[PDB]
């Protein structure tokens, strides 16, 4: 990424005036909590208001423990993908101008070695090897395809998941004998199905515990526009259902994608002249709750 | 973004409260933040102090060959308020996305030929990992849980049933069925020094005071070391666990925060 | 040397414009630079926004055993003006001279003797490489092109015909003929967030406005995965490519820059 | 550890006024010396006095050389554990609010490698290895269990002791043939017992020489309380007795824990208005002195 | 390199006054673009004007794709060497006093190991090895031999070019069977000649794409001299013609050096009192254009 | 914590005193510290100078085949006062807790199988180690002792009886029975340049002067190199040691510190 | 090394006033040049004058090329040790209070590895290795034994000299067959003796070229003393004579220590009130000049 701001810029007296506020919204039933921090910036070099919005708080993975009595076949839900989005409304004059993080054009290191050898008193050998070094995240964050001039959205998706030294696996891994072995305890266990999954504590925390999001959106508002507008924030999780099955010879695993979702959408009214944000509307839903 | 408190004047207060029954001290620092740019009252709470591990060793009832070590599998740190005019607007530490460094090599050696593959993962670990167990706009609870321990032949997990099992299967002393103190981590043999921070806001010129409750404590597991003997007469100890044997052994203190006068009253404690 | 803009006062303007048909947002920041040491008008354009990859998967017409993945081989970022009183006086990023670290070993081992040679090159790569395709005093065009991708047994090039070919030769779903999303890079499965910068001058007190056109977009390749079967009955997928299948799928916006009043008008878009 | 103090805090004029003093107390017979440095802080943002107390100086390990004439059996004392504590009194208004160092939630690096190989023209091989990297201290410092709102105490205990390339050993190491071999010179020596210990200069300095403690306690005092109070500082060592014995076939070693202790407790009177500390009481004891 | 400027120099009030300007010149037909940035410096400690000139912009490599229908023999041009020069005129009072980059007295790391070994219960072995580590640039920049007190010129020449793991090659590499194999696709291909070259995307970008030069010249001008003078800037590329040929048994490659050149020379009039640069003359030529 | 002297004005005095008999120079800098925040007088003493090693080589009495090297096994640096109104409130360097980096690998290789273990310790060493031999509120004594020396096949300890034993068993010159100067460390062949610091307080407006004594010096060992001969006629040198042969060869100087006028008088020296 | 100067010291207005000067003295016949830089410091916190003296310049090694016609036996001189000293006079009030460099209590890194191994389906192995890492200087600087309160002297002596991969050697290296092989070309050469030495360019520069010393002495002078005093600076080289000899079977080498010395002593008169240094006396000598 490039930076516009020139070396040792001349700033006018009180170029920036900053106002802060915060606002929250919880869904206790979904275990989702939006904790939002705001900086309104009045900037004499600029003809619009700026609002920096940090979206933080909690989204539970929706993980459910398997029943240990399940004998031939068991299953559980786990958190496979999260989504956060900030948007303004098409009739107002508020645009999303910047945000973090952004999509990663990933980098890695390469090292390639050739070796030759000749020894008698005989014979030769040629060698070749190639090593790649890179960072591997268990979940990866990218932009959601609904991003546009009035909406930023990020998807945080299960990426590379290790299973007791095997893998990494993901939501579609596939073995023509064993299926998707991502959280399968072992191929030959004589445990009940309910007890033949990867131990809870070895699963990544985003899959079984709480995601603590940290996203930034930056919005602009024209100075001539109405002084209040609305901003909608959505925090959502999507759950896959991981299953195992004993087929008489051995264990199979399967991962069913997008078997449920739980979503918490809040609308805040932002007063750009008084620098206040108030929650005015909240909506929680779950596609297939238990019961 | 600039956090609430950046650039602000602080008014500092401290309270230190200990419990003999639970073996806990809470050393809390309250920094009222006078952030002229923020339109709410703000307070930063630094939560420190000391939670004794209370690790103990005893003989199992009516036998000489099973002995016990009761030890803190997890430490508990929690902050809550019921005041609707208060929000939790920041807390540290938070859960992070798990990351590892990978190096993968593929190669061959054509002399008698051969293909080789190698893959290395590398990452850091700690004895105890801190995770956010639950958090909403009025509370946050952390669990600090046994994770990974160096032993002579590698590392062992906080869930391994033989963790801490020792070397002396005919000793009469229960202590001797478990590894000695210099092989125990400090959070099992002495205790934990929490350091957690939360920032809270309060809707201005409403009220006098809000009540916060801060809970520190432990969940204890019991490991049983049982003498077993090979057919050919060799004796050693094997571990089993009661996981979550004594849960929420916790010391909760209530603090009443007066937002206007910057005072704290330490009211109740359990 | 001191660049134009170093030490200057800035006047900042932003424009954000999106196209549903092309799936592109341009988030452009214009910093008029009041550089008292420079004898021309100056503007710095930061070109950001988001270009959806528009990757899609479909079945080849009239068969069940060839399926297709259409994906962005390259992203396009361009800036141009026709105004003779304007020059492009800087832009980032630029092409660089390609460099590698070398280690070369020669050795022997006289016991049965032996000579050994070894040579290692090491360097960094990225999924997509940015190159300047053309640049003169009125325009600059970058191409951000598929370069190098980690796969299970090594890396593959952005030109390899089997890149992205997947694992399930009897699936009916076209998606299943290609590797899953967690094996795709973010610039194929989600899209690209460009960040480019250009500095332009304008001959002072001539005119009111200059028109600039900023183009963002994609060139799509199609990979065909075709089920093939060994003589002895084994089935797998093989890739072939239409390279440059859908070229210049681009969203161009026109901006009129008023040098004296520091205003921008967003006029046309295609 | 977290930090409360916000980014670029606005400080009032003369927020902090600092006063310094020092006070010492020696026990020449035990070779223990307390060298204490004090900073009294008057802080306009705070309604209490602060006292930062650094506890430094010397505690001899109590090591005694073995007698080289001991022929079949010998022994010596060595310093196995030290204890330092600072406390105020329950009737005064002075609390211990902070201190360093604190208990360590230890960290280490892990690296796990899998290797496969196939070569003909044949055969295969799988590899696995796991490497752990960490720092190893010969003595480790943790909190003493009597720590509470009015007392901080630290224990510095023998931890990982090397013996000519063998070990590390500690106070309870145990070999079913050789006993505790921590300072045993060799299994088969024909030296006298008194001469068959690890050379003095190879032992860690905390076990045979002088410990130079450096601990910090931070105390608060209510402004309304009486202006003088007392603070008690204890420096103590605990000694184990390491022994060897020739059993006709070979050498055995044994380490007997907590065979003696030597303790120096000083009480200082702290005047919080004048910022002075004066020693008023000293106590030295030894559970089993030689003679 | 050494530095004259002394530690914490005392500067007079307004020692340096800086004026900036830019000027450009394009040859659309050659795809060469000169983008020049100027800093005129008035320096009270110095009796001359200073002009810092950064020469940037674009020089296309002149690469031409081979015709894929060429069957027995094919060829293409590629950019083998670039030249940039800045000069003043012999009658004016303007000298070239400094510039970057400069010629590199290259550095590298050496490591030499001897090993001995003796094993029985036998035999010995001696080892020797020498490792060299260095950076390798695909093109290297040095000074042009016409550099003097009124002209700085740099040559950027193909240096170390890899060909699918073989090489590095350069413009004169030579194999007594295969010729210059720098961009030969393979020795035994049954592809057409036009199709048997190293893939375009693997060639270095300076050989097939655009060079983006960045050179600095620093000029001085006597204060008594006429106020306007002229400065000539030349950007040029030189092209080799790489060929392959099927000789019935196998492929041969050849590289013919300096088969064409394309040059863009611009003259600017520099007014040193008003701090302006204006393009007054441009010249473009190509020794052997296609057609 | 802020140390005494932080933020203070200093009054600097120096004294340089040498002894031909002991081969020692003490170059002492006294910085009276005017710390307005401290309620006592304060002085920082920097103790530098030079102690010649006085290494010497001689023939053993009445034989041609035992020769001697007398050399400083330890250097002595001490500071003391008897003034009850003075305390030592800081000194450097201090003894530290001994630390090492460990790497431990366990692995297997199942082809013919195999288990492997490897453990590496790594740490820094110096020729001479400085330890606090004794310290109380009126004095501190350091011993700077031979510790670890690089030789051709590894390192040798300061206690090894063959340390420094040389190569020429029939030489008549005693120097030739010991390794040459370029294989000796500088603290044996030339001497030691101590650099020690102490801070002392004094109870205000009591007295005029306090006396401090500073002692620098050496403890010498003697190594005897003795020609020995194999049964089959081969001759080499073997070392033995008189450890602590010449102890406390020390130069003590007395300084009288006038706290009010910031003067020093160098009185006696031995 | 420790540092007396306290954290954020309060300095009075114009604590330090510094005056600079330089003075030189050459012996063209010995190729020795003393280039001295002085800083006189008047320091209100201190009751003495300070003079910082940097001693730099040149001392030729005195190396002489061997005669290539020498056939059976040859020799040459080379620079084996240098000496620099600064002193004041016993009757004046000027002391040497500090200096650099100082004697090095050398440091090195140690790494010790134990490995065990057990493989059947068999057998075991134990491993041990010890690695030492350190810096090796070809010449080493230490204090001269005449250093005292009025004189600082440094000796720079040949230390570890490599000979085409053999060694390191020094002035007393000794092989019972080949002698001192430090600069012997080879054991079996059929070259003339005069031509059978290590190539000139491989010898270290201090042995065959010019030493460029950089030493610092710091002197104090009582304010009541006479205003002028004298300071003597000596730069000296000492030369060994390296020889070879053909004994009919093979080459022997020998190094004869301290076969000549060349010394340049200068006395300067230092005026401490005017801050001037003037050369007043120079002396050059050589124990055994050629001729």
């Amino acid at each position: 990424a490039q930076h516009i701001t020139p070396v040792s810029e001349k700033k006018v007296d009180d170029k920036i005036t900053l106002y802060k506020t915060t606002a929250t919204s919880d869904s206790d039933k979904l275990k989702i909590s939006q904790i939002l921090t705001f900086n309104f910036i009045k900037d004499k070099s600029y003809d619009k208001d700026t609002l920096i919005l940090k979206a933080a708080g909690n989204i539970y993975s929706g993980y459910t423990k398997p029943n240990p009595k399940d004998t031939i076949s068991s299953q559980f839900y786990w958190g496979s993908k999260y989504n956060i989005s900030i948007n303004s409304d098409s009739n107002d004059s508020v645009n999303v101008v910047d945000y973090a993080p952004k999509n990663q054009n990933e980098e890695f290191q390469v090292q390639q070695t050739v070796g030759y050898s000749y020894g008698g008193d005989g014979n030769g050998s040629k060698s070749f090897s190639e090593t790649i070094n890179y960072k591997q995240e268990s979940y990866r964050t990218s932009l959601d395809k609904r991003t546009n001039f009035k909406k930023i959205g990020w998807d945080v998706e299960a990426h590379k998941i290790m299973n007791n030294g095997w893998g990494p696996y993901g939501r579609d891994s596939y073995h023509s004998t064993y299926g998707n072995e991502m959280f399968l305890g072992s191929r030959q266990s004589n445990l009940n199905a309910g007890q033949n999954f990867l131990e809870y504590h070895k699963m990544p925390v985003l899959s079984r515990g709480n995601f603590n999001p940290e996203f930034i959106g930056v919005l602009s508002r024209k100075q001539n526009a109405a002084k209040k507008s609305k901003i909608t924030v959505t925090y959502q999780r999507e759950m896959d259902r991981y299953t195992n099955f004993w087929n008489q010879l051995h264990w199979i695993g399967n991962n069913y994608k997008d078997e449920n979702r739980a979503t918490h959408t809040s609308i805040y009214e932002v007063d750009w002249e008084n620098h206040t944000v108030k929650l005015i509307d909240t909506q929680s839903k779950e596609k297939n709750p238990m019961s | 973004i600039e956090n609430i408190g950046d650039g602000a004047e602080v008014v500092k207060r401290t309270e230190d409260t200990s419990s003999d029954k639970w073996g806990v001290t809470q050393n809390i620092q309250f920094d009222f933040v006078k952030d002229k740019k923020y339109n709410k009252d703000a307070l930063i709470l630094k939560m420190q102090g000391f939670i004794n591990s209370k690790t103990t060793y005893y003989n199992y009832k009516n036998t000489d060959h099973i002995k016990a070590m009761r030890w803190p599998f997890q430490y508990n740190i929690g902050l809550k308020t019921n005041d609707p005019n208060v929000d939790l607007i920041n807390y540290l530490p938070k859960n992070k996305i798990d990351s590892v460094n990978v190096s993968q090599t593929l190669g061959y050696n054509i002399g008698n030929g051969s293909f080789n593959y190698s893959k290395t993962i590398s990452y850091n670990q700690q004895n105890y990992i801190s995770e956010v167990e639950r958090q909403n706009s009025k509370s946050v609870q952390w669990g600090i849980k046994a994770n990974s321990f160096i032993t002579s032949l590698g590392k062992m997990s906080g869930h391994d049933p033989n963790l801490f099992v020792g070397y002396k299967p005919y000793s009469q002393n229960p202590r001797d069925y478990f590894v000695p103190d210099n092989e125990l981590p400090p959070l099992v043999h002495s205790g934990f020094n929490p350091s957690f921070i939360a920032t809270v806001s309060h809707e201005k010129g409403s009220g006098d005071t809000s009540e916060f409750e801060i809970t520190y404590g432990r969940n204890m597991d019991v490991t049983h070391a049982t003498r077993r003997t090979t057919h050919y007469g060799n004796s050693y100890l094997e571990g089993s666990r009661i996981h979550n044997a004594f849960v929420n052994r916790n010391y909760t203190v209530k603090y009443e925060v007066n937002w206007k006068t910057h005072e704290i009253k330490v009211k109740g404690h359990n």
